[PDB]
């Protein structure tokens, strides 16, 4: 990000999510309107945990809300 | 009892899929609704039919609801799915939002704003699931067939 809205070199691959996020906050940056490996966030999930199921339908409220 | 051939995206994500995955793919089709959903005590549809193991490989994408992910072992998306309407020919209309009153009460509104889903509609019960007003004004906007 600094040397990106330094400019010192032509594009920034990064997030294209969290691009839009800054470019939200700072629109010196005009970030690419390409679509490549859009998936979404994440959690610490380690084999059996309740937040299986907890989480996963959990998740589905959270869309779902 | 009846074979007749099939494609589409999906189709060849299953192609490939059950290619690299090494499982021999047996393409069936479904007669009754479109996914499935919960009709009086259990889903009305292919939803069913998996679930009650008349598929052990379920087919075809609609993401699946809460409804639908609590209703057994789901796969993962293939692609981003949501909800939304055609819109006609800027723009900046719409109503106000998705549940709101503007939609969901459209013919209380002044202009009416009638747009919803066939019988069952999957988006319609999520709906269903999230705002019943819009449900009611699905009596006005009550959608059957697709094209």
């Amino acid at each position: 990000i600094q040397a990106v809205r330094d400019n010192k070199l032509h594009a920034f691959i990064w997030d294209s999510a969290v691009l839009e996020f800054e470019a939200s906050q700072k629109c010196d940056l005009v970030t690419t309107g390409e679509l490549f490996f859009r998936s979404g966030f994440g959690i610490g999930m380690r084999k059996d945990s309740p937040w299986k199921q907890q989480v996963s339908l959990s998740i589905l409220k959270s869309h779902e809300n | 009892y009846i074979k007749k051939c099939c494609k589409g995206f999906c189709i060849d994500i299953l192609k490939k899929i059950s290619k690299s995955v090494k499982f021999t793919y047996d393409l069936y089709l479904v007669t009754n609704g479109k996914h499935g959903k919960k009709i009086n005590g259990t889903w009305n549809g292919m939803i069913g039919e998996v679930v009650m193991k008349r598929a052990y490989m379920a087919v075809g994408s609609l993401t699946i609801n809460e409804e639908r992910s609590e209703v057994v072992d789901f796969s993962v998306p293939f692609i981003e799915t949501g909800i939304s309407v055609m819109v006609s020919r800027e723009y900046v209309d719409q109503v106000s939002g998705l549940s709101d009153k503007k939609f969901q009460r459209p013919n209380d509104f002044s202009p009416p704003f009638r747009f919803g889903t066939v019988p069952n509609g999957s988006t319609e019960r999520n709906i269903r699931n999230n705002y019943a007003e819009m449900h009611a004004y699905m009596g006005k906007f009550n959608q059957r067939g697709v094209d």
